[PDB]
RNA sequence: GGUGCAUGGUUGUCGUCAGCUCGUGUCGUGAGAUGUUGGGUUAAGUCCCGCAACGAGCGCAACCCUUAUCGUUAGUUACA
RNA sequence: GGCGAAGGCGAAAACUUAGGCCAUUACUGACGCUUAGGCUUGAAAGUGUGGGGAGCAAAUAGGAUUAGAUACCCUAGUAGUCCACACCGUAAACGAUAGAUACUAGCUGUCGGGGCGAUCCCCUCGGUAGUGAAGUUAACACAUUAAGUAUCUCGCCUGG
RNA sequence: AUUGGGCGUAAAGCAAGCGCAGGCGGAUUGAAAAGUCUGGUGUUAAAGGCAGCUGCUUAACAGUUGUAUGCAUUGGAAAC
């Protein structure tokens, strides 16, 4: 199935009393360890609207870009998925004021498709410095744009690993009108998240968990081959 | 458009001797129907800060509606220890308005009000006031709409 | 306190505007207190042409001055009234030693030439006309034919006193500590009855890597 | 919202 | 002849000093700030890491001459 | 940190003794907040008397410093500094936020009381702080102890 | 700034306490209606304010009719 309760063994964790007031009502009474428990059929609700409206933005094919910069866990796993299907990503720091423009961003990455399409016109003829320092210019860039080099326009959608951990991507995206989706863990404002996923991050095997069925529901929609559809059975993976 | 200036001013930075020259202009477009965009900008060059004063204006723009070129509800918008107040008045009034009051009133394509400035009257704070008054205006179909009963009553 | 960039970077690039070599200051002092007498005559009395430049071939009691220009036609006149005149003047200003002929030839993109833009820009502005717009349409003019990044500084009255608000725009990529970059600079004088303006101009004509040496 | 499709 | 308190142009000054600005964008009622802040690294705002900032303009270095070890074209009126 | 309305209160012993907190499911039954006038208390210093007076130290004396020091450095040291008797009412008597009052995210605490258990530590009721959402303001910041929402009463202010 | 102001840092909370009068007052029932809402009556001189009519060659101007305000009496009203 999709999002089923016997399904997770590990969904609740948080440190307690650091959370926004508001998110209790989307939360039952703690029993004993006060670490913020989430009810999972909100949580089911809230991932099948994440996935009925992927399909729908799939079927106006809009540009997907996942946005997440934790330690290595999700960040191994974006790389992944991101290496896996066409979508606009991020390993470094967000940028400040990325979203809020483009034509910058457009110049910028039209010089980094100009730079590298010589490259590979380039056939070692530059001495070893120049094309040297060339190719770190090259390895630069990639680090700074090698992850959103796969759009021209504005992104049509967007998922946020944490909202309190990107408050920059976030703060952008609430200035335009584009649809916004995220991962309030505890702690975030609703206001300014448009489509709300209340699920944990405290946690890696949530994380993974939660992410694994979200990219299959954006990629099973572009008709493409997928990992899980509708099976209970899942793929265990604890951090190293 | 229309893009017509409201008020201009200038202004000095200072460093190691002497002061840098950048000028400040604000300006507010509007459509004549209710569309406005309000925008301060400062700048080296007059054509330079009128182009940046443009851009921030149509990056700024929002509509809002009318009622027989008057707003029905009599509101008073508070900003930075200043009001305005904005009450309908029949077409034998005409507008009755301050200069930058005036500019606002026209530009968003609006006609006869009553609106008299209260508090501090520097241009910035007042204009803050005009918008803020704007913003709580409310529609009779709406709050029809939180009504119970719903006859525009 | 700075410096006119075109004689820091001249003579390593560009070339001379009077090549010529003769006996140690025997004679020369005549020479080169003639040529500059003509070539400010040139500039000044021959403005409409737009002169690009005239240069100076001396050898031994002979000139060949051989002049550069945008419009041939002017310098010309109808029914080439104006030829007869200017060998008039240039004749009795370099005397009958020296043998007389002239001839105009053009150079490809001659619109990128610093002389013929500082001075249509002094003439523009000796107009009496808004000065920022007439050197917005002459910046967009200039880059209109494929160039790189601009210098250009305006000093003097501006409607009256308050000398102190002299105007300047710095445009691109202007690098002039560098050598090889195929930069020129040129200065002109307006004078209107309030006083002196001066304009300045450095032009970029992209830059030259791999020149060599002057040619 | 999902005024979208 | 008088007017550098009518001007252009010229020169010295801080200073052979790394600092000085702009486009976009954010925050802020606003003067404005954020880059240019911090940490390593340099003659140095030289580059790097982080960084609501991303980039760009002047200068810094580059391209000019010389000193240098040696090779090549040519050899006198240097040589011998 | 505790007390009280504060100023203020710190070796101890006794006598006297106020005010203070919680459950009050025992009692009167609105008996309530404010306060013109009026009364009272109230830092230090000061006023007069009787004492005591180690040191301190107004004033004043000497020696040093510097252009010079009736200052600052030192040596001294009168009154005063303490006790009792009466007056004395200015302090940044600042939490620069009058008094009372119901409500409005919260988090980290601290302390006292109640229940109960070995401390541990749970909440309840209050005092006491720091942080902070909404809200306020011009910001500083405040923010369940508001400068928030509002109420009642006084007292005060209208450029220097 | 009664309608219609403020008193933390721009000026303003008395050093604090007790407290008369006065100001404001918890829930419910009965009585009456002083205030208040409000029918009616008389008054609120004329002129003049606003509206209308007439006389002015338009016009100020004159005359003309109503219009308002508060007061006392009286009849309901019982929410406060």
């Amino acid at each position: 199935s999709l999002a089923k309760l016997g399904e997770m063994r590990t969904h609740v964790g948080m440190v307690k009393r650091y959370w926004n007031p508001k998110m209790g009502f989307f939360i039952e009474p703690e029993r004993k360890h006060n670490n913020d428990h989430f009810v999972l059929e909100l949580q089911r609700q809230s991932l099948q609207t994440a996935y009925n409206y992927v399909k729908e933005v799939a079927q106006n094919n809009g540009q997907i870009l996942f946005v997440g910069t934790k330690n290595d866990y999700v960040k191994k796993l974006v790389n992944n998925i991101a290496k896996r299907v066409d979508v606009a990503f991020i390993t470094q720091r967000w940028l400040g004021g990325t979203l809020t423009n483009f034509k910058t961003l457009s110049i910028s990455i039209n010089k980094l498709n100009k730079l590298v399409e010589k490259q590979a016109e380039n056939a070692a003829d530059l001495t070893k410095k120049e094309n040297l320092m060339l190719s770190r210019e090259i390895e630069r860039l990639e680090k700074f744009f090698g992850g959103v080099k796969s759009l021209k326009r504005l992104p049509n959608l967007l998922i946020v690993d944490d909202p309190v951990y990107e408050k920059n991507a976030v703060a952008e995206a609430n200035i335009l009108r584009i649809p916004v989706v995220a991962l309030c863990n505890t702690n975030t404002n609703p206001e300014l998240v448009d489509f709300i996923i209340p699920a944990n991050n405290h946690q890696p095997q949530s994380t993974c968990l939660l992410m694994n069925l979200l990219a299959d529901a954006v990629a099973e929609a572009k008709a493409m081959p997928t990992m899980f559809a509708y099976k209970p059975d899942e793929e265990i993976q604890i951090e190293i | 458009f229309e893009e017509r200036i409201v008020k201009l001013k200038r202004i000095s930075k200072t460093t190691k001797g002497g002061r840098n020259m950048r000028f400040s202009v604000l300006v507010v477009v509007g459509n004549r129907k209710g569309k406005i965009g309000y925008g301060i900008a400062k700048a080296l060059e007059v054509p330079n800060a009128i182009k940046k004063a443009i851009k921030a204006a149509h990056n700024s723009l929002h509509t809002i509606e009318i009622h027989k070129g008057s707003i029905y509800h009599e509101v008073i918008g508070r900003s930075g220890a200043s009001r305005v107040l904005l009450k309908p008045a029949p077409q034998g009034t005409g507008i009755i308005a301050g200069g930058a009051i005036r500019a606002i009133i026209e530009l968003a394509g609006y006609s006869d009000i009553y609106t008299k400035n209260l508090g501090r009257n520097t241009p910035i704070n007042m204009i803050h006031a005009t918008m803020d008054g704007i913003l709580k205006q409310l529609s009779p179909r709406r709050v029809a709409i939180l009504r119970n009963k719903n006859l525009n009553e | 306190q700075k410096v006119n960039s075109n004689g820091l970077r001249f003579g390593i690039n560009k070339n001379w505007i009077s090549r010529w070599t003769a006996n140690s200051h025997a004679q020369t002092a005549k020479w080169l207190i003639e040529d500059e007498k003509i070539r400010n005559l040139f500039f000044v009395n021959y403005r409409n042409a737009q002169v690009s430049n005239v240069e100076i071939e001396r050898t031994q009691a002979t000139v060949d001055v051989f002049v550069y220009a945008a419009q041939p036609a002017f310098l010309i006149g109808s029914e080439n009234k104006n030829i007869q005149k200017i060998t008039k003047q240039i004749k009795q200003i370099i005397g009958r030693t020296t043998n007389l002929d002239l001839t105009i030839n053009e150079i490809g993109s001659p619109m990128l030439s610093a002389r013929i833009i500082a001075r249509d820009l002094a003439n523009a502005i000796e107009a009496r006309v808004p000065l920022r717009t007439a050197m917005r349409q002459s910046l967009i003019k200039v880059l209109k034919a494929g160039a790189n990044g601009i210098k250009v500084l305006v000093s003097g009255r501006l409607n009256g006193a308050e000398i102190a608000r002299d105007k300047m725009y710095i445009e691109g990529n202007m690098p002039l500590s560098t050598l090889r970059a195929d930069i020129d600079y040129a200065l002109e004088k307006a004078q209107t009855t309030y006083g002196v303006i001066g304009v300045k101009v450095w032009i970029n004509r992209g830059m030259i890597y791999t020149k060599g040496l002057n040619r | 919202m999902g005024n979208f499709d």
